[PDB]
RNA sequence: CGGGAAACCAAAGUCUUUGGGUUCCGGGGGGAGUAUGGUUGCAAAGCUGAAACUUAAAGGAAUUGACGGAAGGGCACCACC
């Protein structure tokens, strides 16, 4: 949006360009042409920074939208993505998945792990493939974090950002917690958070 | 025994609405295009006047290394005569759980029916409401619209579907192998299905979007509910 | 029905291709129907190279190798197992066998 | 080769129609494809079109809106009279409530319900629906 | 639908695909609702005002979904016809 | 010959463990005697089979996790590589180097003024 | 090869026929 | 994308919502590419080409079995060493 009290500030750029989010593969999709800067001398795509703000504060314009936060289901099949979910869903009341998802969990009716959510965020297009195929069959709207390569073929917001591992997963899944949580209400749009982006990160070497 | 209450209690968010809060027709269901997977959400709205017809019943086998092995599969109609009709089918060891298990499956595929006229807009709508074509197989089935009062201009497979979803007077046309009786029956209600979704000069107003009964009752699923 | 999209041949863009004669049997076929096969060995086996190195009169010498090159018709290549039959989707693998 | 234009900028129109897109470029234009576009405008079923000057016969680009079902051609441009064009609408048409068959007249080029009010034959050119 | 006498005579009438024109049937199981939260202009803070469109099951699965929900929101004011 | 457990054995030895770790030990001849007391066991041969399998079980949790089964003692230690770590009191600070393409981006985005530069290669890398 | 072969054995009967025939006239 | 009986095909698509131009050519299985006339050739033969009579199926794509003097794993003193 145009607003100044929305407008991306100097500290969020610098946690950016500190994290490797602006970088992206050697390929790219037709799809994702419109979120590119330009490639590098040695064959590497750069993400624009400024589009990738605009399509996050677009998705939590919807995650808000919905009146009770357990209705929010929230994936990730890979490592990379696992604490950074789980502290996602604590900081805000959606239900998280981890590890392995079970076919048939949003249509087998008769399951025990079966359930029916309308919002649906996952991880990874390519990795996260069942719940984005399964979600076909139930009326239930996508956001994914997609990078150069990514496969748009049932996500109805993609959020531009490298997705390949380590800093740069923690840190996106943070910055959405942080925007729902201030426009909601909860958090003031002006004063520091209190929690911490190294808390979403995965297994740097401990000693 | 005694037909008392508690046969049924839901297990999906439409039919812990649909027993309880005011979702007051099926037609509110169609225009957010929700799956049905409880069969008793039909018997709540539609009820007694819905009528059944057994279309055929059909003997199926494979081989083994013992005998032929054979199973029992059945087709099944079901309509109340005035803008809904429904086709299942269902293949078992015995053909009385084969026709019991066709009519659930018969009332899960229920869809709403168009109507229209050939001639000047006098009373109510009896006929199609344009050319309208389905396949299935190799088969292709073709509907026409009709002056009042002709009745339908069928064989008696295609005629029986179109008699239960409330239409009065049709022209039709069919091609290739209509002796296969499953297939004639699908090119039929495929061709009945579409009627809701040609677009035509009185649907091309701009539509107003509403808020979901999932929104609407957002709470009543959350206070006293599991 | 048809088999196989290339025929089990390589020709695309031509009339005739000049045949060969098997190294078995000699019958005749395409130079590009043919299953090859180039063999590159030592004269000597692993087993008896020392001792054909301690007899050798010089202080350095190795041991020279065997080329040859092989050509089958797809009856040979079957019988003699360079080829197996393969699974419906499994003949769509047009990768070379691991080492 | 190209035996008649017409019938290329109409393919044109329902390839493009059929896949979603919201723009179509035609080429060559003509006097002839010019005067049936603006039929199809005047009746609710195209939004508006630009033409552009190349020194060799020129090119148009249209506006789509979604809401035409059909456009096509009859290959012989064969003539039509008052009392035989009911046999007419009678094959082409989905409805007698909706669409339209094209003629070609000497009062001008024209929708078929026009023909009968200016009680005048011609040849036909194709219809939309 | 009306008749001579001017009342209406459909069972209901069904729902368009906001970014093609298009009638959405009452079997499209992968069509959806979207629905998107405003912010007031002084404090950037929701005020339970809301806005919506609907996607046609076609246009997702061959992966237009993406920019036709972004084109919905640059012709509405939300992202502000800038980039 | 053939010694491979059967999933009755298997089954009602993960079981116990869930619900009794703390009575537990090495001794065959005292697991024996707790499994006896906590279960109905309906034969002496299948308890003997089941206290055998729960001594074989014991032995590997003494070492780390064992997927189908969960105690408090190693869930706490979970939870405590859950929260934060004591690896660092600050985050990795945000005095990175940029490349030439990168600064332009930047420049387009009213932004900079804080990081090194440096150029890459002549021609692209083979 | 069975319709070859059919192929061979009516060109030698009608070989036979030929010369036959037109010895006659 | 869309099409098709399917195997499959970016054409083998833009077809009951059926019409861009134009050449050759098929009409259940056999008798039969046969008899007879013409025509070309040194000859072998090529081209053109019937009927009487006879018959309830002949054929295409795919599924589950059984079978192989097909391939790969494993087993048995009613098998062998």
């Amino acid at each position: 949006g145009a607003l100044d009290v929305l407008q991306m500030k100097e500290e969020d750029v610098l946690k950016f360009l500190a994290a490797g989010t602006h970088l992206g593969g050697t390929n790219l999709d037709f799809q994702m042409e419109q979120y590119i800067y330009k490639r590098k001398s040695d064959g590497i795509y750069i993400i624009n920074l400024k589009r990738t703000w605009e399509k996050l504060l677009l998705a939590a314009r919807a995650i808000v939208a919905i009146e009770n936060p357990a209705d929010v289901s929230v994936i990730s099949s890979r490592n990379t993505g696992q604490r950074a979910v789980l502290k996602f869903a604590a900081a805000t009341g959606a239900t998280p998945i981890a590890g392995r998802f079970t076919p048939g969990t949003f249509t087998n009716q008769i399951q025990a792990a079966f359930r029916e959510p309308r919002l649906l965020v996952v991880t990874d297009p390519r990795a996260d493939h069942q719940p984005l195929t399964e979600a076909s069959y139930v009326n239930l709207p996508t956001i994914a974090l997609c990078n150069t390569d990514s496969p748009l073929r049932y996500v109805d917001i993609a959020i531009p950002c490298n997705n390949k591992g380590a800093h740069s997963v923690g840190l996106m899944w943070w910055m959405l917690a942080r925007e729902v949580l201030r426009m909601r209400g909860t958090i003031s749009r002006e004063h520091p958070w209190e929690v911490m982006p190294d808390l979403y990160f995965y297994r740097d070497p401990e000693e | 025994g005694k037909a008392e209450d508690k046969e049924w209690l839901p297990v999906t968010k439409l039919g812990r609405l649909v027993k309880d809060v005011k979702i007051k027709s099926l037609e509110e269901i169609y225009l957010f295009s929700l799956p049905i997977k409880e069969s008793e959400i039909i018997d709540f709205f539609l009820g007694a006047a819905l009528k059944d017809e057994v279309l055929k019943i059909m003997p199926v086998q494979k081989q083994t290394r013992a005998a032929q092995r054979t199973r029992f599969k059945a087709f099944v109609a079901i309509g109340d005569y005035n803008g809904h009709v429904g086709l299942g089918v269902k293949c078992s060891k015995e053909v009385a759980t084969a026709i019991r298990g066709a009519i659930i499956l018969a009332k899960l595929s229920i869809v709403p029916v168009r109507r229209g006229y050939w001639g000047n807009k006098i009373g109510k709508p009896h006929t199609v409401p344009c050319k309208v074509t389905g396949r299935c197989g190799s088969v292709l089935v073709h509907l026409i619209p009709a002056p009042r009062g002709t009745g339908i201009v069928s064989a008696p497979v295609p005629k029986k579907l179109l008699l239960m979803a409330g239409i009065d007077d049709c022209y039709t046309s069919a091609w290739s192998c209509t002796a296969t009786l499953g297939n004639f029956a699908k090119a039929t209600f495929d061709a009945i299905s579409k009627t809701y979704s040609y677009l035509t000069p009185d649907l091309w107003k701009e539509t107003v979007f509403t808020k979901s009964p999932y929104q609407e009752f957002t709470d009543h699923l959350v206070k006293t509910h599991t | 029905t048809k088999k196989r999209r290339n025929n089990g041949r390589a020709k695309k863009g031509r009339g005739h291709v000049q045949p060969i004669r098997c190294t078995n049997c000699a019958c005749c076929v395409p130079k590009d129907k043919a299953i090859k096969k180039f063999v590159i060995r030592n004269i000597v086996e692993a087993a008896a190279v020392r001792d054909i190195s301690e007899v050798s009169v010089f202080d350095a010498y190795v041991l020279p190798k065997l080329y040859v090159k092989l050509h089958y018709c797809v009856s040979c290549a079957i019988h003699s197992k360079v080829v197996r039959n393969r699974s419906r989707e499994a003949r769509k693998d047009r990768t070379p066998p691991p080492r | 080769v190209r035996m008649n234009v017409l019938a290329d900028a109409l393919k044109s129109i329902n390839n493009a129609e059929k896949r979603g897109k919201r723009q179509v470029l035609i080429r060559p234009c003509s006097k002839v494809i010019v005067r049936f576009l603006t039929v199809m405008m005047k009746h609710g079923y195209i939004g508006e079109f630009e033409i552009i000057d190349d020194h060799r016969a020129g090119k148009i680009v249209v506006n789509l809106t979604g809401r035409l079902n059909k456009c096509g051609v009859i290959s012989p441009r064969f003539d039509v009279q008052l009392k035989d064009l009911e046999k007419w609408q009678n094959n082409l048409l989905p409805s007698r409530q909706f669409g339209f068959i094209v003629l070609t007249t000497s009062a001008g080029i024209m929708d078929h319900e026009e023909a009968r009010r200016k009680h005048t034959g011609g040849k036909i050119l194709g219809f939309f629906f | 639908m009306q008749n001579d006498a001017g009342e209406f005579v459909d069972l209901y009438v069904p729902r368009k695909c906001s970014a093609s024109n298009r009638i959405i049937g009452a079997k499209d199981h992968a069509s959806i609702q979207m629905n998107v939260a405003e912010v007031d202009k002084v404090t950037g803070r929701f005020n339970g005002q809301f806005k919506t469109y609907a996607i046609c099951g076609a246009i997702r699965r061959m992966g237009e979904s993406d920019d036709s929900i972004l084109r919905l929101a640059k012709a509405d004011g939300i992202v502000s016809k800038n980039f | 010959m053939g010694r491979v457990r059967t999933k009755t054995v298997k089954k009602a030895a993960r079981v116990i463990i869930e619900k009794y770790y703390t009575r537990l030990g090495n001794d065959f001849h005292t697991n024996k005697r707790v499994c006896e007391e906590i279960a109905i066991i309906p034969s002496k041969k299948l308890r003997n089979k089941i206290a055998g399998y729960v001594t074989h079980l014991m032995k590997r949790i003494q070492r780390g996790p064992v997927r189908g089964i969960s105690i408090k003692l190693q869930e706490e230690e979970r939870e405590r590589r859950d929260n934060y770590v004591p690896e660092v009191s600050a985050l990795d600070q945000e005095i990175i180097e940029v490349d030439p393409d990168t600064k332009e981006m930047l420049k387009l985005l009213d932004f900079g003024s804080l990081s090194n530069l440096q150029v890459t290669q002549p021609t692209v890398g083979m | 090869m069975r319709a070859k072969w059919r192929k061979k054995r009516m060109r030698r009967l009608k070989r036979k026929r030929r010369k036959m025939r037109q010895r006659s006239k």
